[PDB]
C-alpha cells in the first residue's frame, strides 16, 4: 500500500502550478484510500468528486498514515516533503504543508523532523515567502529559544514590523542592546525601527571610524531625509557627486532630489531628477513635481498617469495582505 | 574535638553539626540540632563551648565532652538569628536577628532574657564586635551601618549605598580597615580613625571594590590583616591584599564547563592561624581547605547530605 | 501653579487668571473645570493649614468665613462644568458630592447646592448613585433632606438605577440607615409599588439562597468552638450562638428548612436548653452536653456538605421558581440609553462551586433572550468591589479618550457587581475564563509533570525553607528556578490556540491587558494576586483580576507573610510574553498607561478619595492598623505619591519611564519575591 | 479603470488604518479529542459542511 505513495513522492517532475496541484490531489486521495480509520477511507469517493473534502481531511489522513508508517516510509515522506518545499515551491502547496506542520505540532505525536531541528529554518522561510507572518514569527521565536543570534534578532524585527508590532521590535532592540552590546547592532535595525536619531548616531560613528562607503553614506542620507534636515543632506549630495559610481549615483538621485525640493534649489532639483530612473514611482513623482514647477501641465498629467501605472503593482501587492 | 587544638565545626540544613579534623579531614562526631537549620557557628574565645544560631533559639554545645545535649538554649526570639558574636572576656554574647532588634546575652547570668537591646528599622543581617570590645557593628537590610557603642549607646548610622541589603561586615584585629559588603557585590572599605576613648571611630571610605557581580555573602580579614577574603553567590572566594586591594588569589568552585547551572553558592571564609591556609564553606555540601598562595584544595571535607551554610575555626592555644 | 506652587500668594493670582479665562470664554469646558478644581484645592489647602496650626475661637470663625467664601464659587463652577462636559463629568460630580457632604450644612453652601441641583440634569447622578447612598444617614439634617429629595427625583426618572441599593440599605442593621431607606422606599412606592416589592422579594430569596441555615450553623459552631477552646470566651460563645437560635425561632419556610429542622432542630433545642441551664447555674456538666450535641450535629453537617453539589429552586426557594416575566431588570444591566432588559425567567438549577466559600452559579434569562450567568457570593462584602469596578470604568473611559491607548486597544475587563447585603451579594459571571492555577494544573497533569515540582525541589534542597533567612531563601528560590523550565504558560497558550494567527493576537492582548492591570493595581494598591485570584480568557486572551479583598498595600502592612511585590510579574508570565521579555509590549504599554493616569491624576484621585473617606469602608483600615482620619490621609498621600511618582523617593520626583523601570525591577526581584507566601506561587 | 481607482483612492485620502478598523475549530478538535474520537469528529464536520448549500445537489 506504498507503491503509488512512493511514485507520488519521488516524482519531482512538476514544472507548473497545476502539476503540483494534481500531485497534491493524488497524494490526498491516496492517503484517504490508505487511511486506517474506516471513517476517513469512506470519504475517498467524495473527495475524488470534491477537492475541498480532500483538502479539509488532509491533516487527519496524514496523521493516521504517519502513525501507521514504521519509521522508514516516514523518512521517505519527510524527504519528499523537504523536496517539495525547497524545490518548485508553490504558495497553495506551501500553505497546505505549513498547516499540516502546525497541526502536527499541536498533536501529541510531535513536530515532523525535517532536515534536523524539525525544519524550523525551512518552515520560517516558507512562511515568510507565503506571507503567513504569524507562523514565521513563531518559528523564528523557537529558533531564538534554541539559540540567539544577531541575524535571528534582525529577522524578528523585520517580522514584527511586517506584523505591525513596533513595540515588539523595540523590545527586540532592547534585548539586543542588553545582551550583544553595541558593535553587533547595525544601524539598519534602527532604520527599520524608525529610531532615526539613533540610526544617525550609529552611521556617524561608523563613518568616522570606517572609511567612507556607499552603503553607510546612503544610510545616513536616508536617516537625514527621514529626519528632514535638508541642508545637511544637500551638503552631502553636493560634496559627493563625482566620487559616486553610477549605481550609487542613481540611488542618491532620489534623496538628493528630495533635499533640493525641500530647500527649493530647483536647478539642483532638475539635475538630480534627471539622474533618477524613469521606471521608478519616485522618479515619475519628482518629474511631475518639476513639471508643475515649470507649469508643464500636460506633461505633468502624463507623468502622474505614468506614476499611477507604476504604482498599480505596488498597491496590488501591499493590499493583498491587509489594509 | 576539644582536646584537639584545631577545631573545625561544619553544619547546614542536615540538622547536624560535624567536627572534622584539619590534619585528616575525618568527621570526628556529629551533634543533632532539630527544629531548624543553623545560621551561624562560633567558638567562644575560652573554647569551653561552641555556639550555634538557628531559628528562634540559640544553642550552645560543649566542646570538650563528646555527644552532649544542648547546654544552653536561649529562647524567646523570632525571625531567625542572623549571626552571633562573643566578647573576648567570654561574659557577653552578641546576637542579631531579622526582628530588627539586636540583643546582648550574659552567659554567666542564669536569666533567659537578654540584657541590652538595640532596635533598628530593617532586619539585621550581620553583627561584628570591634577588637577594642567597646563598639558593636550592626548591619541591616536597608544597608545602614550602625555603630552601637557599648558604653554610651551612641549609635552612628551610616548608609554606604541607598536601598541595598548589607550582608556582612568585619574589622581586622588591628582595627585598621573595616570592610562592608552588600547584595550588589561591592566591597566598601573604611579607614578606622585611631580613637578609642574619644569614640570618634570615623569611617573614611577608601575604596569601593566591585568585588562581585552577583550577590556577595560574607567578608572577613586575615589575622595578619594583610588579606581580605570575599565570598559571593558567584561561587568564587576572592582574596584582596590589604595594602593594594588587588585579587591575589580567587578560590572558585565552578565546573569549568558551560553545561552546568547552579552548582552551589559559596559563603564560607576562615583564615588559618597563620593565614597560610583558608577554610571555605559552600552550598556544594563540601567544605574545602585552600592554599592561599597557590589557590589549590589542600584538603576537602565531605559527608554532608545538604548544603553547608556555616563554619567554625579556632587555632587558639 | 507649576512654578510657584500652592501658598497664600499664589491662590489669588491663579484665581484671578482663571476668572478672567472664564470671563473671556463662557462656553469653554476646560476653563470652568480648572476654575472649580482650583477653588476646591484652595479650600483643601486652607483647611489643612488651619488644622496644622490651630489644633497643634476667633481663628476658627475666620477659617469658616474664608472656607465659605471659597466654597460657593467652586460649587457653581463644578455644576457649570458638569453641564458643559455632558459625558465625562464623573470627576466633577464626585467633587460636587465631596463639597456637598463636607460643607453642605452651611446655609449658603446648601443654597448653592440646591441651585446647582435644580440647574443640573438628572441623568448625571446615575454615576454617583452609590456615593449618594453611602451618606443616607448623614447626621446633618440639612444635607440629609436634600439628599432624600434628590433620591426621590432619581426614583422618579430611571427607577431601575436605585432599586437595588435602596433594597440593600433597607435591611441594614443600624436603625438610622434602614429608617431613611424605608422613608425613601415609601415615597418610591407611590410611583410604582411593584418594582419595590419585586426587588424586596428577589433580594430576600437570593439572600436565602446564598447562605443556608445548615451552613450558618456550621460557621457559627466553628466560631463558638474556637472561642470556647482557644480563648475560653463563654460569653462571646453564647453571643455568637444566640442569633442562630433567633433565626430558628422564625420557623421553617421551605422544604429544605423543614428537612433541616426535622434533622437537627431537636438536638439544637436540646443544646439551647442545656445552655440556658448553664446560664442559670454555671455547671461544666451542663455545658458539656450542649457541646456534645453541637459537635455531633457539626460532624453530621460536615459530612453532608460535600454532597451539596447542586441546589434546585424547588427545595431551597420555590418563590424564585415561581417568578416569571418580572418587570425587574437584570442586575448590573440597566442603562439610561439602552432598552431595559427585564428578567424573563430563572433557571431551576444552581451549580454550587465546590470552593471554600461555596459560591452558587445563578443564571438568569433576559427579556432579550440572552442568558446572564452570575455568582452568588456569601459572607463577603461587595461594596469594595463595587467601588473598584467604578474606578475600572473610569480608567476604561480615560484609556478610550487617549489616542495612543485607544490605538493599542487598551482596556480593563470588568464584570457587573451588585451588592445584596453586608455578607451576600451578586457578581456578574464572565464567560470563557479560568484561573491561572487551573490552567497550570491542567497543563502539568497533561504533560505528567508534578504540580508542585518547584516547592518539592525547594523542600528537598532545604526542608526548613520557611524558617530560612533572607539570603538562604534567595539561594533556594534561585536553585528551584534554575532547575525548572518555566515555560508552561507559553507552551499551553501555544497548544490551546488553534492557529498561530489567533495565537499571536491572543498573546498581544494578554500582554497589554496584563500590563494595564498591573499598573492600575499598583496605583490602586491592590494586593494578594495569587494564581487562583486572576483569570485568563481562553478566547480574547485578556487577563482578568477578581477578589479585590486586599487594597491599599494591605499585603505589605500585615505582619504575617508580608508581600513586597506591588504586582504579580512572576517568571511564568514573563515567559508567556514575547521571547524578548518585559522590554517589549509590556513595558511600553505600562509607560502609556502610567502616562495616561498621571495626566489624569485628579480624576483617579477623586474617585479613590470618594470611597477611602467613605465611612462604610474604613473598617478595613482599622483592621490593618495595629486614628481613622490620619490613616485615610496617609493612604491618599501614598496614592498621590504613586500618581506623581514621588513614592520611591519623596525628595526626588520620578518620571514615568524610570518609575516603571523601578516597579519592574522591584516586582521581578528575587529578594522581594521570596518573601511571598508559598501559596502565592512566587516560583510560578 | 486602474488609473481611475487609484485616482479616486487618492482623492478620498489615505485613511488612517485605525479609522478603517472603526469604520468596519478542527485544530481545536484535535487539541481536545484523541485520534480515535478525532477522526469521526472531523469527518462529520466536513461532511456537514458539504451537506449544506447547493453542492449537496451534486454530492
Amino acid at each position: 500500500s506504498t507503491i503509488n505513495l512512493q511514485k507520488a513522492w519521488g516524482a519531482a517532475r512538476r514544472v507548473s502550478k497545476d502539476d503540483w496541484l494534481e500531485w497534491l490531489r493524488r497524494l490526498s486521495l491516496e492517503l484517504l484510500k490508505d487511511s486506517s480509520s474506516p471513517s476517513l477511507r469512506s470519504c475517498w469517493a467524495l473527495a475524488q468528486a470534491y477537492n475541498p473534502m480532500a483538502r479539509d481531511l488532509f491533516n487527519a489522513a496524514f496523521v493516521s498514515c504517519w502513525s501507521e508508517l514504521n519509521e522508514d516510509q516516514q523518512d521517505e515522506l519527510i524527504r519528499s516533503i523537504e523536496l517539495a518545499l525547497t524545490s518548485q515551491d508553490i504558495a497553495e502547496v506551501t500553505q497546505t504543508l505549513l498547516n499540516l506542520a502546525e497541526f502536527m505540532e499541536h498533536s501529541d505525536k510531535g513536530p515532523l523532523p525535517l532536515r534536523d531541528d524539525n525544519g524550523i529554518v525551512l518552515l520560517g522561510e516558507r512562511a515568510a515567502k507565503c506571507r503567513a507572518y504569524a507562523k514565521a514569527l513563531h518559528y523564528k521565536e523557537l529558533e531564538f529559544q534554541k539559540g540567539p543570534t544577531p541575524a535571528i534578532l534582525e529577522s524578528l524585527i523585520s517580522i514584527n514590523n511586517k506584523l505591525q508590532q513596533p513595540e515588539a521590535a523595540a523590545g527586540v532592540l532592547e534585548y539586543a542592546m542588553k545582551h550583544f552590546g553595541e558593535l553587533e547592532i547595525q544601524a539598519t535595525w534602527y532604520e527599520k525601527l524608525h529610531e532615526w536619531e539613533d540610526a544617525l548616531v550609529a552611521y556617524d560613528k561608523k563613518m568616522d571610524t570606517n572609511k567612507d562607503d556607499p552603503e553607510l553614506m546612503l544610510g545616513r542620507m536616508r536617516c537625514l531625509e527621514a529626519l528632514g534636515e535638508w541642508g545637511q543632506l544637500h551638503q552631502q549630495c553636493c560634496e559627493k557627486w563625482t566620487l559616486v559610481n553610477d549605481e550609487t549615483q542613481a540611488k542618491m538621485a532620489r534623496m538628493a532630489a528630495a533635499a533640493a525640493w525641500g530647500l527649493g534649489q530647483w536647478d539642483s532639483m532638475e539635475e538630480y531628477t534627471c539622474m533618477i530612473p524613469r521606471d521608478t514611482h519616485d522618479g515619475a513623482f519628482y518629474r511631475a513635481v518639476l513639471a508643475l514647477h515649470q507649469d508643464l501641465f500636460s506633461l505633468a498629467q502624463q507623468c502622474i498617469d505614468k506614476a499611477r501605472d507604476l504604482l498599480d503593482a505596488e498597491l496590488t501587492a501591499m493590499a493583498g495582505e491587509s489594509y | 574535638v576539644g582536646s584537639d587544638p584545631v577545631i573545625l565545626a561544619t553544619a547546614g540544613y542536615d540538622h547536624t553539626v560535624r567536627f572534622w579534623q584539619a590534619h585528616s579531614g575525618i568527621c570526628t562526631r556529629t551533634v543533632q540540632h532539630q527544629d531548624s537549620q543553623v545560621n551561624a557557628l562560633e567558638v567562644t574565645p575560652d573554647r569551653s563551648m561552641i555556639a550555634a544560631a538557628g531559628y528562634q533559639h540559640i544553642r550552645m554545645y560543649d566542646l570538650n565532652s563528646n555527644n552532649p545535649n544542648p547546654i544552653i538554649s536561649y529562647d524567646g526570639v523570632n525571625k531567625n538569628i542572623a549571626s552571633v558574636g562573643f566578647h573576648e572576656d567570654g561574659r557577653w554574647m552578641y546576637t542579631g536577628g531579622e526582628d530588627c532588634t539586636a540583643r546582648i546575652w550574659d552567659l554567666r547570668s542564669r536569666n533567659l532574657q537578654c540584657q541590652r537591646i538595640f532596635q533598628v528599622n530593617a532586619p539585621i543581617n550581620c553583627v561584628c564586635l570591634h577588637p577594642n570590645q567597646a563598639e558593636l557593628i550592626v548591619g541591616d537590610q536597608s544597608g545602614a551601618i550602625h555603630i552601637w557603642d557599648l558604653k554610651t549607646d551612641h549609635n552612628e548610622q551610616l548608609i554606604p549605598e541607598p536601598e541595598v541589603s548589607i550582608t556582612s561586615a568585619h574589622i581586622d584585629p588591628d582595627a585598621s580597615y573595616m570592610a562592608a559588603v552588600n547584595s550588589t557585590g561591592n566591597c566598601y572599605v573604611w579607614n578606622l580613625t585611631g580613637g578609642i576613648g574619644d569614640e570618634v571611630t570615623q569611617l573614611i571610605p577608601k575604596t569601593k571594590i566591585p568585588a562581585h557581580t552577583r550577590y556577595a555573602l560574607q567578608c572577613r580579614f586575615s589575622p595578619d590583616s594583610t588579606l581580605l577574603a570575599t565570598c559571593s553567590a558567584d561561587q568564587t572566594c576572592k582574596i584582596w591584599r590589604t595594602s593594594n586591594f588587588s585579587l591575589m588569589t580567587e578560590l572558585s568552585i565552578k565546573s569549568g564547563n558551560p553545561g552546568e547551572s547552579s552548582r552551589g553558592w559559596m559563603w564560607g571564609c576562615a583564615f588559618s592561624g597563620d593565614s597560610q591556609y583558608i577554610v571555605t564553606a559552600s552550598s556544594d555540601n563540601l567544605a574545602r581547605l585552600w592554599c592561599v598562595e597557590t589557590g589549590e584544595i589542600k584538603r576537602e571535607y565531605g559527608g554532608h547530605q545538604k548544603a553547608v551554610v556555616c563554619l567554625a575555626f579556632n587555632d587558639s592555644v | 501653579l507649576n512654578l510657584q506652587g500652592i501658598n497664600e500668594s499664589t491662590i489669588p493670582k491663579v484665581l484671578q487668571y482663571y476668572s478672567a479665562a472664564t470671563e473671556h470664554d463662557r462656553s469653554w469646558y476646560k476653563a470652568w473645570h480648572a476654575w472649580a478644581v482650583m477653588n476646591f484645592e484652595a479650600v483643601l489647602h486652607y483647611k489643612h493649614q488651619n488644622q496644622a496650626r490651630d489644633e497643634k475661637k476667633k481663628v476658627t470663625e475666620d477659617l469658616s468665613k474664608t472656607l465659605l467664601m471659597y466654597t460657593v464659587p467652586a460649587v457653581q463652577g463644578f455644576f457649570r462644568s458638569i453641564s458643559l462636559s455632558r459625558g465625562n463629568n464623573l470627576q466633577d460630580t464626585l467633587r460636587v458630592l465631596t463639597l456637598w457632604f463636607d460643607y453642605g450644612h452651611w446655609p449658603d453652601v446648601n443654597e448653592a447646592l440646591v441651585e446647582g441641583v435644580k440647574a443640573i440634569q438628572i441623568d448625571t447622578w446615575l454615576q454617583v448613585i452609590p456615593q449618594l447612598i453611602a451618606r443616607i444617614d448623614t447626621p446633618r439634617p440639612l444635607v440629609g433632606r436634600l439628599i432624600h429629595q434628590l433620591l426621590t427625583d432619581i426614583g422618579r426618572y430611571h427607577p431601575q438605577a436605585l432599586i437595588y441599593p435602596l433594597t440593600v440599605a433597607s435591611k441594614s442593621t443600624t436603625t438610622a440607615r434602614h429608617n431613611a431607606a424605608n422613608k425613601i422606599l415609601k415615597n418610591m412606592c407611590e410611583h410604582s409599588n411593584t418594582l419595590v416589592q419585586q426587588a424586596m422579594m428577589v433580594s430576600e430569596e437570593l439572600i436565602r439562597v446564598a447562605i443556608l441555615w445548615h451552613e450558618m450553623w456550621h460557621e457559627g459552631l466553628e466560631e463558638a468552638s474556637r472561642l470556647y477552646f482557644g480563648e475560653r470566651n463563654v460569653k462571646g460563645m453564647f453571643e455568637v450562638l444566640e442569633p442562630l437560635h433567633a433565626m430558628m425561632e422564625r420557623g421553617p419556610q421551605t422544604l429544605k428548612e423543614t428537612s433541616f429542622n426535622q434533622a437537627y432542630g431537636r438536638d439544637l433545642m436540646e443544646a439551647q436548653e442545656w445552655c440556658r441551664k448553664y446560664m442559670k447555674s454555671g455547671n461544666v456538666k451542663d455545658l458539656t452536653q450542649a457541646w456534645d450535641l453541637y459537635y455531633h450535629v457539626f460532624r453530621r453537617i460536615s459530612k453532608q456538605l460535600p454532597q451539596l453539589t447542586s441546589l434546585e429552586l424547588q427545595y431551597v426557594s420555590p418563590k424564585l421558581l415561581m417568578c416569571r416575566d418580572l418587570e425587574l431588570a437584570v442586575p448590573g444591566t440597566y442603562d439610561p440609553n439602552q432598552p431595559i432588559i427585564r428578567i424573563q425567567s430563572i433557571a431551576p438549577s444552581l451549580q454550587v462551586i465546590t470552593s471554600k466559600q461555596r459560591p452558587r452559579k445563578l443564571t438568569l434569562m433576559g427579556s432579550n433572550g440572552h442568558e446572564f450567568v452570575f455568582l452568588l457570593k456569601g459572607h463577603e462584602d461587595l461594596r469594595q468591589d463595587e467601588r473598584v469596578m467604578q474606578l475600572f470604568g473610569l480608567v476604561n473611559t480615560l484609556l478610550a479618550n487617549d489616542p495612543t491607548s485607544l490605538r493599542k486597544n487598551l482596556s480593563i475587563q470588568r464584570y457587573a457587581v451588585i451588592p445584596l447585603s453586608t455578607n451576600s451579594g451578586l457578581i456578574g459571571w464572565v464567560p470563557h475564563c479560568d484561573t491561572l492555577h487551573a490552567l497550570i494544573r491542567d497543563y502539568r497533569e497533561k504533560k505528567k509533570i508534578l504540580l508542585n515540582i518547584e516547592h518539592r525541589i525547594m523542600l528537598r534542597m532545604a526542608p526548613d525553607y520557611d524558617h530560612l533567612t533572607l539570603m538562604q531563601k534567595v539561594e533556594v528560590f534561585e536553585h528551584a528556578v534554575n532547575n525548572t523550565a518555566g515555560d508552561d504558560l507559553a507552551k499551553l497558550l501555544w497548544l490551546k490556540s488553534p492557529s498561530s494567527e489567533v495565537w499571536f493576537d491572543r498573546r498581544t492582548n494578554y500582554t497589554r491587558s496584563l500590563a494595564v492591570m498591573s499598573m492600575v493595581g499598583y496605583i490602586l494598591g491592590l494586593g494578594d494576586r495569587h494564581p487562583s485570584n486572576l483569570m485568563l480568557d481562553r478566547l480574547s486572551g485578556k487577563i482578568l483580576h477578581i477578589d479585590f479583598g486586599d487594597c491599599f498595600e494591605v499585603a505589605m502592612t500585615r505582619e504575617k507573610f508580608p508581600e513586597k511585590i506591588p504586582f504579580r510579574l512572576t517568571r511564568m508570565l514573563t515567559n508567556a510574553m514575547e521571547v524578548t521579555g518585559l522590554d517589549g509590549n509590556y513595558r511600553i504599554t505600562c509607560h502609556t498607561v502610567m502616562e495616561v493616569l498621571r495626566e489624569h491624576k485628579d480624576s483617579v484621585m477623586a474617585v479613590l478619595e470618594a470611597f477611602v473617606y467613605d465611612p462604610l469602608l474604613n473598617w478595613r483600615l482599622m483592621d490593618t492598623n495595629t486614628a481613622l482620619n490620619k490613616k485615610a490621609i496617609q493612604i491618599i498621600n501614598r496614592v498621590r505619591d504613586k500618581l506623581t511618582g514621588r513614592d520611591f523617593s519623596h525628595d526626588d520626583t520620578l518620571d514615568v519611564p524610570t518609575q516603571v523601570e523601578l516597579l519592574i525591577k522591584q516586582a521581578t526581584s528575587h529578594e522581594n519575591l521570596c518573601q511571598c507566601y508559598i501559596g502565592w506561587c512566587p516560583f510560578w | 479603470t486602474r488609473r481611475e481607482a487609484i485616482r479616486v483612492l487618492g482623492l478620498l485620502g489615505a485613511l488612517d488604518p485605525y479609522k478603517h478598523k472603526v469604520n468596519i475549530e478542527m485544530l481545536v478538535n484535535m487539541g481536545n479529542l484523541p485520534l480515535d474520537e478525532f477522526y469521526p469528529a472531523v469527518s462529520m464536520v466536513a461532511l456537514m459542511r458539504i451537506f449544506r448549500d447547493q453542492s449537496l445537489s451534486h454530492h
